[PDB]
């Protein structure tokens, strides 16, 4: 459909034809900040437009309210827009207040052209049909979803668009019935935005190891929450590492050799940058298998190190200084022992980059560093705006850390990630010890009223770290039914709760068709029904804000909702 | 008995690695990477203004390639699968299978703006048009190598029962001609340790590359590391092969007279006057994946007596008689190639007539530098022969000036007869 | 004043780069700009225009270094390192330096500047492995720095001779050698009647 995978070169050549001149800046990229995949996509896409000498402006955007503000004030000379990581699921023609008649030029002939193009690079679904069919200005990129999945919706969309009494009743309610089933699907991410732009670089003939690393980083960020998607794309990344890696083997290490191997990348927290003990203690997956919040879980961890034959005094050494024999024997120690605890799934092959003599970083460890930069790198309308300014300001810390010249900023990130995961854990234990997860039949509720350094959880990403930790913890327990989870946290200064709706997921080794985030409808439909004050402006529309006293009325109508 | 292997110009073996070049020439290069029982092929261009690189995954395991300015042709030697991929992708790719008998293989493939050409180890020769319509089946001596440039096709044939031979063709959109059919080819096969044998198991003929020069005169670079260019081929009764680089000698010369084993030439194209090639260094003869820049070797006629160079050097200095003998011969052959191009094809850059004028200028200056040696040794007879071959009437004034400076008044009078004879 | 104090009597290293960027360098074009007998054109005013309108892909040509770097910033060129940036020629210069304590070797005036430019911008275009070239550029840098420290024992009222010293090696020493020889001259001429 709009631009299928076969025809990304035509959309790119259309950008060059429309927006390349030495006279002016003509291209704007709007990127959702608070999304690593949109960050790695936009980094690749800027290195491309650098090499083509296309004068461009990148604007990081927090949410839909800022998208309208920034679009409203675009200089009329700007004739191409990229919307990277958002806007596929909203009607952009309605939302931005477009009327195509104010944008059309050279209408002659079975023909149109327009003074602006709006290219949507988005991996979320269900796609809004008035973008994918119902507009000539908005120009979505596709992984293949539309031709493979939307053929009944295409037909239903047009027969209903054409039809502006038995023969009518018999058909208008068939086609509205197809759209009414197409909406009333929950949200999901089905691709990485970076693997889409790498398949565009593959069409132009621009692939190299720097663009491949950004493709691996952008795609790795999915693994925590969309494991089913990482596993589709992972086979395709292995082939590209082989294709681009040079001939030499048994090579001497030199300050200039970049090597991007595929090798064991254990599912542990910041292994190469922390101790072997903290690697297990702060891992989501390990915590979920050993029940590691309570002190019998901590006994199971020591009892494992003792049985592996690693002293606690060695396991706690920083991984560089930990001894040369353990670090090469470790593959054999894990292949012997992890099976006893069911930790067998920790063995994984991943992508490991090392540059010169500065020591290896895995794609997993690098996205933990880049997210920690977005999260903590630095009158309610001012109290929101001077906070959303901070989250736009952090985007450029994560951006600059993608550069190899700036390893000191990556090393800030790798320290911040270890400060965060410790705070997530010290909060996640409080929730499980104090029994704060209430079972409400339709969903599970959790609400942080008070606690130490609670002022972290007002960033949408840090709330999702704690969400993904509580989800892994539940998803491995064999007695619990899988249920949607609502996680709420107060800001004592704004006097709102940040509320996040979370999908459950299957245990990390079991191998089904996906499950979808329908809080994105349930929150809108309850909001439209109530007189309560909320914000529904975030790009991940599973996340909302609500004033303190309105929350209990809101949850009281959420449990009644048939939409979950 | 002899074993037929698939050939592609400048392609390399896998050796111990998981990757090789299927081909290289003036357009670009192609490499294949072994990738868990399927392959990935990357096609790269030396001109990035005209062509955009691409890659695909190959399920079939192609081992033949030919790359030109219109498309890339792939073949799988053992199953007879061929595929043509045009470069604009306005035209579709196409795929076909050609009928191989038991133990038959495709030995090489080529493409022309209007034809795709396939040759096999039993010497069938199958033409398809540019869209995959069969146009012919000939039978020939088995074709061990093919090349094309525009409408010209050049093939090398070999069999135990026929010896080495070549054919040269110009198939055209109209007025098809075969210039030579199966004429004998004056090129050395190898003297049949693993540094050589891992290459000769892959390419038994030792043809490192087969190409046309940029002006469309055939070239071949054999196991003997000598570049042979076919002269005057547009008129078959006057054709000859010229050895225009002895590249072993030209390496020994630049490494200062060390017998040098760690360096090998790998040829890509002869632009006029200069072989584009990789100089490979190390114990394998062929280059590796980060393809080094094509170096340039200027062509040199093989008139360098190594023993004389040894005694006068004991950076290499070349005796000024030997240097003048080479520049006179090199200029005489290049001026004949340009002259025949300009007369039969016409110029493609306006410069070519100004190159030819400058090239005659280097010929007469080389002959006068030989005439000085003939005067120094007072061989008036040798001097008069050198003066008679001299072209410009204005350069023959220098011959009489040199003969007066040498005080050889016989040469003065004889040269004055040449002035009047050539004026008439 | 009109000119900043740190420029008043010397060049900044960025002005020493700008001077070196005005030299010819050999390249392999990856674009054919040459029109056939069977379009935009360069029209420059400080350098020879006739070399750029006649490029043919992979036949070498010379262009001014600031154009080679501007083409190499796209994929549209590759820069052929001079013959003296080879591990053979650098190792002959290192041997010369060790063998002749009394003299600097005949390296070109721009050798440190051009090594630093090409190792950053053209890192893939060397025939030798770039870590051995960086290693020998440092070996040469260090030997010449010893010979400079020996030379400064002779600062004088009359002159010095510094035959093969690079422009970048002169430019670091300029505000020391000339400032001290200026005070030795003032102390000397003051003594005269």
């Amino acid at each position: 459909m709009y631009y299928g995978i076969s025809q990304f070169s035509e959309a790119y050549n259309k950008i060059l034809r429309n927006s390349s001149s030495h006279s002016s800046c003509q291209l704007v990229i709007f990127v959702s900040c608070l999304n690593i995949d949109a960050l790695c996509a936009t980094k690749m896409l800027s290195l491309l437009f650098k090499k083509q000498l296309v004068q461009s402006q990148i604007v990081p955007i927090f949410g839909y309210s800022e998208l309208r503000r920034h679009y409203s004030q675009l200089d009329d000379n700007i004739n191409s827009l990229l919307l990277v990581g958002f806007g596929g699921v909203i009607d952009l023609e309605a939302f931005l207040e477009i009327d195509p008649q104010e944008y059309v030029i050279d209408t002659d002939s079975g023909e149109q052209s327009f003074r602006r193009d709006i290219y949507v690079l988005d991996a979320h679904r269900p796609w809004n049909l008035d973008n994918i069919f119902g507009s000539q200005i908005i120009q979505c990129f596709d992984d293949g979803t539309v031709d493979d999945t939307l053929g009944e919706q295409k037909e239903a969309y047009y027969k209903l668009l054409e039809l502006d009494r038995k023969q009518r009743k018999k058909q208008i309610h068939e086609y509205e019935g197809v759209l009414e089933e197409y909406y009333s699907q929950g949200t999901t991410v089905v691709n990485s935005i970076s693997a889409q732009i790498y398949s565009l670089l593959s069409a132009i003939g621009e692939t190299n190891l720097s663009n491949l690393w950004l493709n691996i980083l952008g795609t790795t960020s999915l693994d925590i929450a969309y494991a089913q998607v990482y596993n589709r794309l992972y086979p395709l990344l292995q082939d590209e590492v082989k294709r681009l890696t040079p001939s030499s083997r048994n090579s001497v290490k030199t300050p200039d050799t970049l090597t991007l191997n595929i090798q064991p990348d254990y599912y542990l927290f910041l292994l190469r940058h922390s101790s072997l003990y903290d690697s297990f203690y702060y891992s989501n997956y390990v915590n979920a298998k050993l029940s590691l919040w309570n002190e019998n879980g901590k006994k199971r961890l020591h009892k494992m190190f003792a049985r592996m034959g690693i002293p606690l005094s060695t396991a706690q050494e920083t991984w560089l200084y930990m001894d040369h024999s353990i670090k090469r024997e470790l593959g054999i120690i894990f292949d012997k022992n992890l099976d006893r605890y069911g930790l067998q799934d920790i063995i994984r092959d991943g992508f490991v980059r090392t540059l010169g003599y500065r020591g290896s970083i895995s794609a997993s460890e690098f996205v933990e560093a880049l997210t920690a930069l977005l999260e903590v790198g630095n009158n309610s309308a001012q109290k929101l705006t001077n906070l959303r300014k901070r989250w736009v300001s952090n985007f450029w810390l994560s951006w600059d850390a993608l550069d190899d010249r700036k390893v000191e900023l990556l090393n800030r990130g790798i320290q911040l990630a270890q400060d965060l995961q410790r705070a997530i854990f010290n909060t996640g234990v409080a929730i499980l010890e104090k029994k704060l997860i209430k079972h409400l039949r339709i969903y599970r509720l959790c609400v942080l009223q008070d606690g130490p350094d609670l002022d972290l959880y007002r960033n949408p990403l840090t709330l999702l770290r704690l969400g993904n930790w509580l989800i892994e913890c539940c998803a491995e327990s064999e007695d619990k039914q899988l249920l949607p989870m609502v996680l709420a946290s107060i800001d004592e200064n704004t006097d709102t709760y940040l509320v996040a709706g979370l999908t459950p997921r299957y245990p990390r080794g079991l191998d089904k068709k996906p499950i979808l985030n329908n809080f994105s409808m349930a929150f809108q439909q309850i909001t439209a029904e109530t007189d309560a004050k909320v914000r529904i402006d975030n790009f991940e529309s599973s996340i909302i804000e609500i004033r303190r006293e309105d929350l209990s009325p809101f949850l009281e109508k959420l449990t009644l909702s048939g939409l979950l | 008995k002899f074993r037929y292997m698939p050939f592609s110009p400048a392609g390399t073996p896998f050796g111990f690695t998981d990757r090789r070049y299927l081909t290289m020439n003036e357009v670009g290069y192609v490499s294949t990477v072994k990738n868990s029982e399927q392959y990935s092929i990357t096609v790269s261009f030396f001109d990035v203004g005209r062509f955009r690189e691409y890659h695909f995954e190959d399920l079939f395991g192609y081992d033949l390639c030919f790359l030109n300015e219109k498309g890339t042709l792939f073949g799988q030697s053992k199953t007879g699968q061929i595929q043509y991929r045009p470069h604009d992708s306005i035209h579709s790719n196409w795929t076909k299978i050609i009928p191989l008998q038991a133990g038959e293989r495709i030995t090489s493939v080529a493409a022309t703006p209007v034809r795709v050409i396939v040759g096999t180890s039993l010497g069938y020769f199958r033409s398809f048009n540019q869209f995959g319509v069969p146009f012919a089946v000939e039978k020939t001596s088995p074709i061990v190598a093919l090349t094309a440039q525009n409408y010209r096709v050049f093939s090398v044939h070999y069999s135990q029962f026929h010896g080495l031979s070549y054919s040269l063709s110009e198939l055209g959109t109209s007025s098809k001609r075969y210039y030579k059919r199966e004429c004998p080819l004056p090129m050395s096969l190898p003297n049949i340790k693993d540094a050589n044998l891992d290459y000769y198991n892959f390419n038994p003929m030792g043809i490192k590359s087969l190409f046309f020069s940029s002006y469309g005169d055939p070239c071949i670079f054999g196991s003997d590391n000598t570049l042979l260019l076919l002269s005057k081929w547009r008129s078959p009764e006057e054709s000859k092969w010229l050895p225009i680089l002895d590249s072993n000698m030209e390496i020994w010369k630049m490494s200062g007279g060390k017998e040098t084993t760690d360096i090998h030439v790998w040829p890509l194209a002869l632009a006029y006057d200069t072989l584009n090639c990789i100089l490979v260094k190390g114990k394998h003869i062929w280059p590796e994946f980060p393809l080094p820049l094509p170096s340039e070797m200027e062509i040199r006629m093989p008139v360098f007596v190594k023993s004389k160079l040894l005694e006068e050097n004991k950076e290499i200095q070349i005796p000024v008689s030997m240097a003048a003998e080479e520049e006179y011969l090199r200029s005489k052959v290049l001026s004949e190639l340009l002259t025949d191009t300009l007369e039969n094809d016409g110029e493609m850059y306006g410069n070519e007539n100004e190159v030819l004028a400058a090239l005659n200028g280097a010929y007469d200056k080389a002959l006068l530098r030989l005439f000085a040696s003939a005067c120094s040794d007072q061989n008036v007879e040798k001097a008069l022969s050198l003066a008679h071959e001299l072209k410009q009437d204005r350069a023959l004034t220098a011959a009489v000036k040199i003969s007066e400076r040498a005080e050889l008044p016989s040469l003065v009078k004889k040269i004055n007869n040449i002035r009047e004879a050539r004026y008439e | 004043m009109s000119l900043p104090a740190h420029l008043q009597q010397t060049f900044s290293p960025e002005e020493i780069q700008f001077i070196v960027e005005n030299e010819p360098i050999k390249i392999f074009p990856r674009i054919t700009t040459r029109q056939k007998i069977r379009h935009t054109r360069w029209q420059l005013i400080t350098t020879d225009d006739k070399a750029l309108n006649n490029m043919v892909a992979m036949r070498s040509t010379e262009v001014v270094l600031w154009i080679a770097l501007l083409l190499k910033q796209q994929s549209k060129c590759s820069i052929v390192a001079p013959q003296w940036l080879t591990t053979k020629e650098l190792d002959r210069k290192i041997q010369y330096e060790k063998t002749h304590p009394d003299r600097f070797s005949e390296l070109p005036w721009n050798w440190l500047v051009l090594a630093r430019i090409l190792f950053n911008k053209a890192k893939d275009d060397f025939h030798d492995p770039i870590h051995e070239l960086r290693g020998k550029i440092q070996d040469l840098r260090e030997i010449r720095q010893i010979k400079v420290l020996k030379g400064l024992k002779y600062l004088n009222e009359s002159h010095l001779q510094l035959d093969n010293l690079s422009l970048l090696e002169i430019n670091e020493l300029r505000p020391f050698i000339t400032e001290i020889m200026d005070k030795l001259r003032e102390i000397h001429t003051a003594s005269l009647t």
